[PDB]
């Protein structure tokens, strides 16, 4: 005791990203 | 490079991985041929190993979700966040889910599949993002280019920061990313646009306001996916709101973010000859409408108003602007000087007095 998983999850997960941009804008 | 915090690493070197669905937009085949082209690259340069597991439960769980679909975290539909992935770890840990409420492709199109799998697993081999554009390791997808695949060095060298090397890379050059720094440092395109320099060299170029001393870091393929990744030279017609690119014998016409109608066009149709395989650099003259082509030792002078070579072209370069050698890297003109860029040397050219006024390293356009 105490039971518990210490490292239960992960905040550490990280995303790529492509940004909605948009073409023909003069 | 960037690990995760406490340095999260497998400490098995064969690990197992699963595709538990798959997008519909690929085959079967295809969506696996991507994943094993997608670990191959990490392990290409890593003690590691990967086995695809065929059921049951493997490190590195691979699915495609829509919207939310399992973990806290959401996807967000068509575009913008593509996939995520764990660090490494017990269950959770390792996996990684894409998208698929994305076109995922093999090509040009939609988002290759296998790209962002190369990135994503990543993650789940303990690299954290990258600050350098030039990493796959990047925060932001760009599609790097229908030519093959190479692993970044900055990639590399964190990754083996972990476990690296192995015995046999198939191809140990990998591309570093330029230093603005480096006094060897030589340009291969520069214009204006918008009133920021542009600055090019190789699958890169440095955008710098007047305003600004550090320049940022684009990829070329960033803003012009159609774009070749190393480019011969770049001019600019700032009135009329455009900038013109050269590759080989190809030269393209962009107002911001497109090109125009009908480009590429040959540089034949700027009435160049055959023999002429590249423009080496480029300046145009706003005052007088007619811009400079350089190849070689030579130089031409084409009229970008009336839209014809100059009469009594080509000329050499060593006579119109003697002192700077016999070759032109890149140039470009401001407020009566010209800078012309032979290997890691500037030269300040003055149209005035008509010859070099000051004479410094190339880099020194990039403040250092
Ligand atoms: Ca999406
Ligand atoms: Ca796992
Ligand atoms: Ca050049
Ligand atoms: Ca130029
Ligand atoms: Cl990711
Ligand atoms: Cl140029
Ligand atoms: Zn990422
Ligand atoms: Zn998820």
């Amino acid at each position: 005791g105490g039971d518990e998983d210490d490292l239960s999850e992960e905040d550490l997960q990280f995303a790529e990203r492509y940004l909605r941009s948009y073409y023909h804008p003069t | 490079y960037n690990v995760f915090p406490r340095t999260l690493k497998w400490s098995k070197m064969n690990l197992t991985y699963r595709i538990v669905n798959y997008t519909p937009d690929m085959t079967h085949s295809e969506v696996e041929k991507a994943f094993k082209k997608a670990f191959k690259v990490w392990s290409d340069v890593t003690p590691l190993n990967f086995t695809r597991l065929h059921d049951g439960i493997a490190d590195i769980m691979i699915s495609f979700g829509i919207k939310e679909h399992g973990d806290f975290y959401p996807f967000d539909g068509p575009s913008g966040l593509l996939a995520h992935a764990f660090p490494p770890g017990p269950n959770y840990g390792g996996d990684a889910h894409f998208d698929d409420d994305e076109t995922w492709t093999s090509s040009s199109k939609g988002y290759n599949l296998f790209l962002v799998a190369a990135h994503a697993f990543g993650h789940s081999l303990g690299l954290d993002h990258s600050k350098d554009p030039g990493a796959l390791m990047f925060p932001i997808y760009t599609y790097t280019g229908k030519s093959h695949f190479m692993l970044p060095d900055d990639d590399v060298q964190g990754i083996q920061s972990l476990y690296g090397p192995g015995d046999e890379d198939p191809n140990p050059k990998h591309p570093k990313t330029p230093d603005k720094c480096d006094p060897s440092l030589s340009l291969d395109a520069i214009t204006s646009l918008r009133g920021e320099t542009m600055i090019f060299k190789d699958r890169f170029f440095w955008r710098l306001h007047p305003q600004q001393v550090d320049a940022e870091l684009f990829l070329t393929k960033s803003f012009w996916p159609e774009l070749p990744n190393r480019i011969d030279a770049a001019y600019e017609h700032p009135s009329h709101d455009l900038i013109f690119i050269f590759r080989g014998r190809k030269f393209w016409a962009l107002n911001g973010y497109d090109i125009l109608e009908g480009y590429p066009k040959k540089i034949s149709e700027l009435g160049l000859p055959k023999e002429v395989k590249k423009i080496s650099a480029a300046v145009h003259f706003e005052d007088t409408g007619k811009t400079l082509l350089f190849s070689g030792n030579q130089v031409w002078r084409y009229d970008d108003t009336n839209h014809i070579m100059d009469k009594d072209y080509p000329r050499l370069i060593e006579e119109d602007f003697p002192g700077i050698g016999d070759k032109v890297d890149a140039v470009y003109e401001k407020n009566g000087y010209i800078y012309f860029f032979n290997g890691p040397i500037q030269f300040e050219y003055s149209i005035w007095s008509n010859r070099i006024v000051r004479v410094m390293p190339a880099n020194s356009i990039l403040w250092c």
